[PDB]
């Protein structure tokens, strides 16, 4: 999934899901959900 | 998951060479089984085309019993100066959303995605207005639209 | 003795510090501006 | 124990902006334990 | 979550033609890539600047390129006023190339002068615009004798309108197993076909070539169509195609520079799976004897990953260029970075 020109409720992400691994390279996770960006890019899966 | 997937050459067929993905990318065996594997190491045979190289490509499907509550995985990557609009956090309109005021003074700005910090001046317009941001040669903003 | 000159000598940026790896060159495109400044530097001490 | 993700520095959850702020003035060491059975600590009721 | 493609053909069999390779590969009027007339260079992205030269590091054309030349003729018509009866086409169709990198695309080259007409060698016309047609995959296969027909998406970009729509829809392609289509028994090739007079000299149909697509192809679950809209003028003018992890992004000059002919994207379609092959759909004309009209040539430069010398005049746009690998004086013109 690809974002550009939108905005999205943290609130509900933080709900709908659970984290059990953070593992972040250039970046941390309190700068995604404080700072605007020009796109953000999302590869999601069902993974063990 | 896919835990082999090679092509076969060979006027025997003796000749097994290992497809690799490179990053961000899907894997030739993906047709496979797009959904699921069946049952623990299926494998799978198909011919391929002279165009795409031609052989008999190989996949071999691994199964993991599924556990009490969805497990997911998410890479999350942030991209700048890809365009002239953003992404952003729900959040209010700031009463720091004008400068037409404090023209002159130290500020730090998040324009659109790009930050900084600076002085802003009225000006002619120069460069394409399309674009919003007007960079010098070592990649600072020295214009903005 | 009198010394009047020195050894002229002149390097190549891109080959002194990335040996020939098309893996190092690209992480050196991102430097390059200083690479010219040696190469201008050096040019100018020959010249002179 | 299943809220760890949730206490590293640079989390994206509530606990460091609501519930606890770690600083890193000082050499710091974050210790994530289990009370064994028969070590009397009284549990509470539930997490908050 | 798919788009519907509700008007399906009904048409009975597909159109016939013939196909003459020779006759349009003899023709040749080479455009080589010119860094000093600035050629298929890509703005760079979400940044401008003024009145001044730097090094971009980007996707470039070789400088000297030939490129490849295509050409799209007229159709075989009985009678000087007579209808037209089957199509003239070249065999792009049955060619399949590499997208590695991507490419850019000169269009309008010979617009505004004087050529023959294929169809026709003794007939000579005024030249115009013809826009190009492309498929694009990442998988092929054949229907028996080894032409070559996509897999599963494909992304197909046609243009419509009588050269003043353009369609873009990531979709499959199903064989359709009418007379002498690809599923059927004589297949020589698929093309778009459309009548000057049901739509240029009247309420321009935007669907005629999507229709004559659709008689070839069925489009199965079809995810999604977008539209953009053409102004008609003879300009020459660029067009480039790329892709990457956001996805297939589409520039063109009209974007923003229509005469200088900077390449600026307007389009990020969502096609991740990686595009490995490409063909040209031959687009013939059909109109009367008289009304023929000789099309201008496009030329498919492929692009490389290249760093180029860019010169940025005041008012933001590029107009000379210095390829810095093409020749000493090009990297000690770069070294310099003027
Ligand atoms: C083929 O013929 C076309 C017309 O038959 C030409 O189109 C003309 O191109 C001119 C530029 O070469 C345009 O001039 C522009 O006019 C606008 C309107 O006022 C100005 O803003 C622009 O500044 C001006 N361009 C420049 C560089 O100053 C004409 O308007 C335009 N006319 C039409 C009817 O389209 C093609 O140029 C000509 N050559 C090619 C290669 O297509
Ligand atoms: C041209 O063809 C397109 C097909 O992509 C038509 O768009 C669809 O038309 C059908 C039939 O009316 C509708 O049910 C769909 O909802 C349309 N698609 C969308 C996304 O809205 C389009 O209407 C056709 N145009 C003309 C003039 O025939
Ligand atoms: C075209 O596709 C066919 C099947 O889809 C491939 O299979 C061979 O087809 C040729 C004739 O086209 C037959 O003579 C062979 O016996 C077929 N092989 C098998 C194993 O059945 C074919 O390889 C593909 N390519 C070409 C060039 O035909
Ligand atoms: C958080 O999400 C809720 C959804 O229930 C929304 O109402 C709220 O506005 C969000 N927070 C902010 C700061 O927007
Ligand atoms: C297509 O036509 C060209 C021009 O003659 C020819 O060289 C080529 O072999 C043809 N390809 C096919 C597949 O017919
Ligand atoms: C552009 O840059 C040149 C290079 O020094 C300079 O001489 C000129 O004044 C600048 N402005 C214009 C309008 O050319
Ligand atoms: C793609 O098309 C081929 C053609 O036969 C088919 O075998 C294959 O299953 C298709 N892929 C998917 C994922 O359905
Ligand atoms: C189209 O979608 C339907 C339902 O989602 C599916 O059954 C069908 O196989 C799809 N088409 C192809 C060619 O796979």
């Amino acid at each position: 999934l690809v974002f550009s020109n939108c905005n999205y409720n943290l609130t509900k992400l933080l709900s709908l899901f659970a984290v059990d691994e953070f593992s972040c390279n250039g970046i941390s996770p309190d700068a995604i959900a404080r700072g605007c960006y020009s796109t953000l890019t999302v590869d999601y899966f069902a993974y063990p | 998951y896919i835990s082999k997937c090679s092509r076969l050459t060979g006027d025997y067929q003796h000749i097994e060479t290992p497809l690799y993905i490179n990053p961000g990318e899907y894997s030739i065996c993906r047709d496979f089984a797009p959904l699921g594997f069946s049952e623990d190491g299926q494998v799978f045979k198909r011919t391929l085309t002279q165009f795409e190289g031609g052989g008999l490509l190989i996949g071999v499907g691994t199964r993991v019993p599924m556990t009490a509550n969805l497990e997911m995985g998410f890479v999350i990557s942030v991209q700048y100066g890809a365009g002239t609009d953003s992404v952003c956090p729900m959040l209010d309109l700031g009463e720091s959303s004008t400068i037409t005021n404090r023209l002159g003074k130290c500020v730090d700005y998040s324009l659109y995605g790009v930050t900084g910090r600076g002085v802003f001046q009225n000006c002619t317009a120069v460069g394409v207005k399309q674009q919003r941001f007007v960079y010098d040669s070592f990649d600072n903003l020295v214009g903005y639209y | 003795y009198i010394e009047t000159s020195i050894q002229k000598v002149t390097v190549d940026c891109k080959q002194y510090v990335c040996n020939g790896f098309t893996r190092c060159e690209k992480l050196l495109v991102e430097y390059g501006q200083f690479c010219s400044k040696i190469n201008q530097a050096l040019h100018g001490a020959n010249l002179r | 124990l299943s809220m760890k993700s949730y206490i590293r520095p640079g989390s994206a959850g509530n606990i460091p902006l609501y519930n606890y702020k770690q600083s890193f003035a000082h050499p710091t060491c974050r210790v994530l334990a289990s009370v064994p059975p028969n070590v009397t600590i009284t549990k509470p009721e539930a997490y908050g | 979550q798919f788009v519907d493609m509700s008007p399906a053909s009904n048409n009975s069999e597909c159109l016939d033609s013939q196909v003459d390779a020779a006759a349009f590969s003899k023709l040749m009027r080479p455009y080589p890539i010119d860094p000093a007339k600035v050629d298929g260079i890509i703005y760079p992205l979400g940044r401008t600047y003024s009145n001044i030269t730097l090094a971009y590091t980007g996707l470039f054309p070789l400088q000297g390129d030939l490129g490849t030349q295509y050409l799209y003729s007229a159709s075989h018509a009985v009678g000087n006023d007579g209808d037209p009866t089957k199509a003239y086409i070249s065999n792009y169709s049955l060619l399949v190339n590499d997208f590695d990198n991507g490419f850019v695309v000169r269009v309008g080259a010979a617009a505004n002068s004087t050529g023959t007409i294929v169809i026709s060698p003794s007939v000579q016309t005024k030249i115009k615009k013809a826009y190009p047609a492309f498929i694009l995959g990442s998988s092929l296969t054949n229907t028996s004798a080894g032409q070559p027909l996509y897999a599963n998406y494909s992304l197909t970009i046609i243009p419509d309108g009588c050269g003043t729509v353009l369609h873009a829809f990531y979709c499959i392609l199903k064989p359709r197993t009418g007379n002498r289509c690809p599923g059927g028994s004589g297949y020589n090739a698929y093309f778009i076909y459309e009548t000057i007079h049901n739509d240029c000299n009247s309420a321009i149909n935007k669907n005629a070539s999507l229709n004559s697509f659709k008689s070839f192809f069925d489009l199965v679950n079809c995810t999604f169509f977008n539209s953009w809209d053409i102004t008609a003028d003879e300009v020459k003018e660029w067009f480039g195609i790329t892709q990457d992890t956001q996805g297939v992004h589409l520039y063109s000059s009209r974007k923003g520079d229509l005469y200088g002919g900077n390449m600026f994207r307007f389009a990020t379609l969502p096609v991740y799976e990686g595009i490995k092959y490409y063909t040209v759909i031959p687009r013939s004309f059909r109109s009367k004897a008289n009304r023929r009209e000789a099309w201008a040539a496009f030329y498919v430069y492929k692009l490389h990953q290249l760093t180029y010398l860019l010169d940025f005049s005041v008012d933001g746009y590029i107009r000379r260029t210095i390829d810095c690998g093409h020749d000493d004086l090009s990297q000690l013109h770069c070294s310099y970075t003027s």
